């Protein structure tokens, strides 16, 4: 019988919406989902914020969304891109589902902090 | 025609078999138990009767009037497949028979009073058609599932809920630290129990109070939004919205309202001050079984659904597969599916007995809850997909290690499981292997796990 | 008194043969089917704990409150005359479980979900006692018999009443007139049907309107009080 | 029964011996000093009759309802011990007679006209008898003991007030900042005078503002929940409500109300007022002397202690037991137990005549004041135990060093009685040297047990 | 000047043999037992201390104010004649003191804490002078006897009216019938008796409506103008002003209230709804006897008295005198004064210790009722004058020909009683000789004559 | 006479509820104190939170509360491990009074900052 250790003073008890209650993923774990977004049909998207901002509804799109983009490499270096360019900020992966007009998909990739 | 007094048989008004359904008529179908020496027809134009324009003796009145539109007709029988002692009889309302956007009025006409009726033995009302056209004049959800989901800024998996118990007997600040550990654990959603609405030991305004000042805890411990639906069910109309102006203006992002207890009124009037107030409406269920249990007497749960669908709510109990029969299995994915989708086809394996159109009303999120823990997260997520709100009531509050780590050893399960999913992994044939790779780095989940046994 | 995390029967809690209701308790009265295999005592029990305070699994915030008062318990159990696939379960609930002056609470509290259980195949709840401490917080009925018949000054006999029909489909003019022939002839009241609220063929402050003139045009007419 | 004119004894019909007092009834015991040759049944019967149904000559109008319902009956005569010129009569009541939730009702058939009647030379309302199912139309406290120490976050001790002294006088900056240095001292509370409404040296509005201030200042110094009784007895209901508006505008816990002088009727639609908006109720019992003072006539402040807990209030001013006689204590520990547990059992010698019922309506807190300082400490901890407030309004500002010293001493003092009495000590015949051996670490308790002699 | 902590005595500050009463001071005198041992001065001083700005030591925010101003202070001792055990003091109170136009806050300031303080053994406040700069800020009356008697268009003789028995237990129909026939029988009045407010037997509504109906039928029969106290004493404002806007909807000229039971702030505010809304203003004075029964403690009637004026009634409960003694018949005609009169110069024989000036605030009608009949007409006649309203609740309706006869009966020795009154006849002397010169033309009269005994 | 010696810059100056005004609990009084919670019946419980964050109503909650636990022993040691596990954090000890259902006592018996 142990402890929960989460607190408002522990930074690494924030949690980050859809996967962060397991391990941070790795390139393989990534592609996967990568893979799911697009045999779903969805329109891939990177997004990043400051961690401190990590609560707001808008981060900032990385660019446009890749929309009708399958080609599963080409998100992969995208989301890379975005991680150099911003090495602080959470980096989130998206699938837009435009018929539902709502994110099929989203998930912190690469944490920052 | 002309004015002649006495008692007429309904077969030869309200019986139509040549009748074509029109696009604007709502339909239903009624399992019918008849009497025995009533042919069937008599029992079908007798519950087409009484449930729109028909009375028991000629009236003069009925020459006022054109009841050969007015009227709704019986127009088809059919065999129940299985059982012998019972029919399917298909009846066409017009909708000039209702009023605009009232569920209450619809539902009384259809199962006001031939519920009753001496000619069946027994009746159930299995399915309605609801036409584009009056679903249009009803409001809906407040908010439907993609709105809800832009609101909570939840997206990619089901919602996690969680009843607080026990159902009642918790002061005000004890049932706030326990929404606490909870919502800090990693679920979404804490909930009120049906029968908390506001008892001499948790008045309802210091569970308002403590519950928001969890909610606000947890939010900032996680970084995640959090939320609890405040019960707002009340003895009246007027103490019913004044819970709900106070749980906006402690800042709630969701109520909660027993829809068939409270009744169809009130669930309106709520549904629509939750859209004009932004906020989120789970209804509560409580008393279904009462109406759909029984197979040959009282309302399938699928006519509930989209009677609750029109009424408005953003979530709604759709109940938990697991221990169903095939048939039953079924007939909840189809209600599902009528809570969810814009158009459903008729299915009759799914006991849909006719193509529902909703046009642009959003569908409402389907909640499942009853005896479910950390085991059962394969098939639910199977099941239910990703617009569903698992609530894990005692599989939250029973963890051997307190609130907050059953709510993390279910987030933990539930992400799991959606990744497996998402990778391609069959999650419901291995969900035991899934959750043991994810219990090997849980130990909230592993001792979860040993808690409860197995289920297969 | 300690937590103790897992699944337990609900006989051992919630099945007390040896309470005695207290004149404020809640009784309830169900005619229960059981499962077969399930004994009636485990039926019982279970129907008083998903109706009260009960849950699946044993959860440590029971230990936060006094269980012992707070939950409903089956106290009596006896045979169905003829029938032998039900019993009637006797259960009684605290006062302190319900909203006061609250009949969607009470109501709530009692069928919310037991009828659902798994336990049992079919349920029935046959009666339900409301101790005088809970019916005073209650409203009830505005007025009542004997305030009615002041208010409406009939005595001495029923009161005839008439629902107008057809059930739909008249307009407003119309249905105020067979409302006017009905009152005229001796009927104390009319009556709109159940389903009768607002239908583009009648719209309700046009009934109300016509209704009221007809009312009056009887009450004129005959001398007696009407009403609709 | 028939109609006969004229004047007819009260004994033959509101004297009923063998009468037995129904679980609905209300019961009341009067303390009757007859007036000599009134033999004791006339004088029980004429109690009975002119607080119920009865009239000084037959009218007709009698017979048109059920006067042996609804009358009110003397069914017992007792003799009170010692006091030979006075007896306790039991009169019953059916509840049918009371406007539901209305102490106003009850009280004002109770002693509405009776204690003016010739019959007898003096009378005393002793006890008084609510049925639950009376008890449960009533509001209540608002919050009562539990949601009160929910609220304010203080645990396992009394509650420490003081009264703003001089009764009068003081502008509204000069007041807070009195109320400023009580707070910060340590005290949990201030008070306003009972007799501080609005006046023109200090206005309400003013003295909410400047209150309202230092509970702010001290709450941010201190750490620790504070709050003032702000005196919202008001000319005019409109007025109170006004007050209490504000109050509740500017975010004050608490008020408070004088609910003999402001009156039962405003009193209550006081406190289901704070009920519904979250504010707790201070209850002063001004002029509770006038009704209770005198051993044979008035109403005992047991009944008043009834009266307030069924009209709300979360704290009731109880009076300080030191210094009293053994009879006075014994009547006081009575009505502090009948302000707040759950069920008092009939006790003779604490004046209890009737088993009061309380059900689940919370109880007040028991608040001591009047002339009390830090020597009283034990005394008071051991009488009233945790569930109370004790108010050092002299005890405080007439320390030598100022308020915030001697809220210091206050609560030092309290604090040690209170880990001394957890330890097993008795408080109450060794309090001198727990309070000495605090003293050795608090100057200010030091200073202040010098100030007052101390008290045996 | 300085602070010096601790207790000091109350004489040297707060006794001011030498001070001079100014014309704007509120004068209190006190009937006060003191405590034995304890001096006069010091009994006095304590008084005024604890009733308006003393505390029991010595505290530094004294300093901070104008003590020497704001102090009430003992100015007079006076012996009791005949006892003397108790002693008369005088104590000013300065205006500022008290919040304007509040009956409530200078009630609480004189007898909110003074009657159970330790130093006096009992304690009466006999008066209580308030000077007409304080009385010009109350509402007063909100008619008055000239206005009420030009509303109601009767002149030149008292009012009759009667309380409707039983006091509880009749339909609303039945309440009506008994109003009805009461009024056409010739009483101005008839009223609800004080604790009719709404019953289950007969709610308030309907016992408004049957009430105005009946109303109705006895003005149109007699064409004269009729009322009917409709009693609006409820548990809260909220409620008492439901019912008075209900009256004033359905056309009732007067209401009621209990002005002691249901509160000082209460019927304030009621008095100024009436004010406002034109509705006259019954006040009963339920509880009375509680309060000024007692010689040596409570409170007189006639600080009741001056109170109820200054809060607001156009009707006040003053008592009868018969059966009276001699000092009571005094102090009766003495408190009938201060309700009716512009200027009541002080009277030691009537207990009048101060001059009360009211300016220009109307007077209030005396009400005489308890046990009177017709063979107190002469008497009641003589003693109340014109401006009084006589109340006949079981003279009327124990009459053995019903309610309309006992009125008629009532009326007629009124009338009689009056007109010989006017033609110079002692009518107290010879009150038999014009009784029975009335019953020769009145059937009515002469049983309700032999109904009753003589009384002389 | 002197100075009070408080002020909102001073942290001393903050208070924690019951027995703050008293010098800091020793072993032997933290005992007493757990001998008292336990002769009352009531459950034994220890919360700790930040001390900038003692003002609010929830505080963490070490593991649950000891429902039924009459061993002094083993309450005390609980406290030690809440203590060693957050050395910054105030400790307190809680009596839950479930017949009540309020917290017959609590007190901070480690004080943090």
């Amino acid at each position: 019988m142990q402890d929960y250790n989460s607190s408002l003073e522990d930074v690494n008890s924030r949690k980050f919406g859809t996967f962060s209650y397991l391990p941070a993923m790795d390139a393989e774990r990534i592609r996967k989902q990568v893979e799911y977004i697009v045999s779903k049909g969805w329109n891939p998207a990177i997004e990043h914020t400051e961690p401190e901002h990590a609560f707001d509804h808008y981060w900032y799109m990385w660019k446009l969304p890749m929309f009708g983009e399958t080609n599963v490499d080409a998100i992969l270096k995208e989301a890379e891109a975005c991680h150099k360019a911003h090495p602080n900020n959470h980096v989130r992966l998206i699938g837009y589902d435009n018929y539902a007009q709502t994110k099929g998909a989203e998930m912190v990739i690469y944490r920052g902090k | 025609k002309t004015y002649s007094a006495g008692v007429k048989e309904y077969r030869e008004t309200y019986w139509m078999p040549n009748y074509t359904p029109k696009d604007t008529d709502i339909l239903a179908c009624f399992k019918i138990t008849p009497q025995p020496g009533v042919p069937r027809e008599e029992a079908a134009a007798a519950v087409a009767a009484e449930s729109s324009t028909g009375t028991w003796t000629t009236v003069w009145t009925d020459l006022l009037t054109d009841l050969d539109y007015y009227k709704g007709r019986a127009y088809a029988i059919e065999d129940v497949p299985g059982d012998d002692t019972c029919f399917y009889a298909f009846i066409a309302y017009p909708i000039d028979l209702f009023e605009e956007g009232s569920v209450v009025n619809v539902f009384t006409s259809l199962v006001g009073n031939v519920f009753g009726f001496k000619a069946v033995r027994a009746l159930r009302l299995e399915d309605v058609r609801f036409p584009i056209a009056y679903v249009m004049t009803c409001n809906g959800p407040p908010h439907g599932i993609q709105v809800e989901r832009d609101i909570l800024n939840k997206y990619g998996r089901p919602l996690l809920g969680c009843t607080i118990k026990p159902k009642l007997g918790l002061s005000a600040k004890n049932y706030g630290r326990a929404v606490y550990e909870c919502l800090r654990g990693g679920l979404d959603f804490t909930k009120d129990d049906e029968n908390v609405n506001s008892q001499p030991f948790m008045r309802w305004r210091q569970r308002f109070d403590f519950v928001m000042e969890a909610i606000d805890k947890a939010e900032r411990e996680t970084g995640e939004r959090k939320g609890h639906y405040l019960n707002v069910t009340a003895p009246t109309p007027e103490e019913m919205y004044k819970r709900a102006e106070y749980a906006k203006e402690i800042g709630a992002p969701i109520i909660m309202h027993d829809y068939i207890t409270g009744g169809f009124c009130a669930n309106t009037g709520l549904a629509q001050w939750c859209r004009n107030n932004g906020v989120l409406l789970h209804i509560h269920r409580a008393m279904h079984a009462v109406l759909d249990r029984n197979p040959h007497h009282g309302i399938h749960f699928r006519v509930l659904t989209k009677i609750l669908r029109l009424s408005g709510g953003d979530h709604l109990h759709t109940g938990t597969v697991v221990g169903k029969l095939e048939g039953d299995r079924q007939a909840t994915l189809g209600w599902i599916d009528l809570l969810r989708e814009s158009y459903v086809k008729e299915d009759r394996s799914r006991g849909i007995f006719f193509d529902q159109d909703w046009g642009a009303m959003p569908g409402a999120f389907a909640v499942a809850s009853g005896g479910i823990h950390v085991w059962h997260m394969p098939a639910l997520v199977t099941i239910f997909g990703d617009d569903s709100v698992l609530q894990f009531g005692g599989g939250t509050l029973g963890h051997p290690w307190g609130n907050a780590a059953g709510a993390c050893a279910n987030r933990v399960a539930l992400e799991a499981c959606i990744e497996a999913r998402n990778q391609g992994i069959p999650i419901e044939k291995e969900g035991k292997e899934v959750l043991t790779k994810a219990a090997a780095h849980s130990p909230e989940l592993k001792i979860a796990m040993e808690t409860w046994k197995e289920i297969k």
